[PDB]
């Protein structure tokens, strides 16, 4: 087809390395971890946006609380000498934002706990993949060292096997 | 400040009460040694 | 508007638990395929040859 | 800096984590003993080839 | 000049800062017992070579 003679140079040369995957996986590995290195850097910028947007609902809570103790200092000017009549109205107010600043205070326990996990999560994961950046390494040693191998005995029983018979039977007929 | 944090996090575990206690006393001992010194010269 | 305040923190760490929970969505699915399609490659076609 | 004055509890958890990591050290140990006998026997192979 | 009189008061910080410093020298120092390993090693290297 000549669609096919088309595509021939983008396709056959994949496929040529395809045959040579065995001797040459090497390229497609290292892009694929490659892109998993590109996620990995997302993954860690993913963590630093939890763990702002978790103590940026804490510094709410922290304002929460800050205007609580100026509700407590409106009260003080009134703990005073007994009248403390203002002091009911101060503290109703206040009640509603302690209200706010546990329910903040307790999200903020879970949003812990998940900063704590997606750390643990993450260095078990990217301690595992430097551990497997090592093991691959290795493993393309390994592969070359075999190939390697594979080549001294193939060459060797030819060289053995072929060669010295034909020395042999050949000189002595001769 | 926080995405400063995390890398602050990152570089130096979260200086809990132990460790700073224990730096506490190692300022102690390293005086306690120094006062040694004072009063084996004065022996 | 209170609400709305408190809506916009949730909806910006909501955003960030969408993001987190997509990488690591990547990490699983692509740790599945490097252990178990890459690490079997490696280990029963090294042994064989 | 806590195993004097009796003071070994911040102990339990830093040899807590060392448990982990004499794990994966005698994990390293062990496989670097099979890359030893690979060392080995390859140069053997070789040396005789 | 605080170690005098039982004026060692003074002396908890600038110890305090001492340690600190002696840290920093013994790491220098043992940094520097295998900078010595090393001249050594390749002086010997060298000198055969």
């Amino acid at each position: 087809m000549e669609l096919f003679n088309r595509v021939g140079r983008v396709l056959k040369s994949q496929l040529t390395h395809w045959q040579q995957q065995q001797e040459a996986p090497e390229d497609l590995l290292e892009r694929l971890l490659g892109e998993m290195e590109l996620e990995l850097i997302e993954l860690r910028r993913a963590l630093a946006q939890t763990i702002a947007t978790f103590k940026s609902t804490e510094r709410q809570r922290d304002a929460q609380q800050l205007i609580a103790q100026r509700w407590y200092e409106k009260a003080q000017a009134a703990l005073d000498r007994g009248n403390e009549q203002l002091a009911r109205e101060a503290l109703g107010q206040r009640q509603s934002y302690q209200s706010h600043t546990e329910a903040l205070g307790k999200s903020l326990g879970e949003q812990r706990a998940l900063v704590e996990q997606v750390r643990g999560q993450l260095q078990k994961l990217e301690r595992k993949y430097l551990e497997l950046k090592s093991q691959k390494n290795l493993y393309l040693a390994r592969l070359k060292s075999a190939i390697a191998a594979q080549k001294i005995e193939e060459i060797a029983g030819n060289l053995d096997n072929a060669s010295a018979s034909s020395l042999f039977e050949r000189i002595e007929t001769k | 400040i926080l995405e400063l944090e995390a890398e602050r996090e990152l570089l130096n575990p979260p200086p809990s009460p132990l460790d700073k206690k224990f730096e506490q006393w190692e300022e102690q001992q390293a005086v306690e040694a120094t006062l040694a010194a004072m009063k084996a010269r004065r022996s």
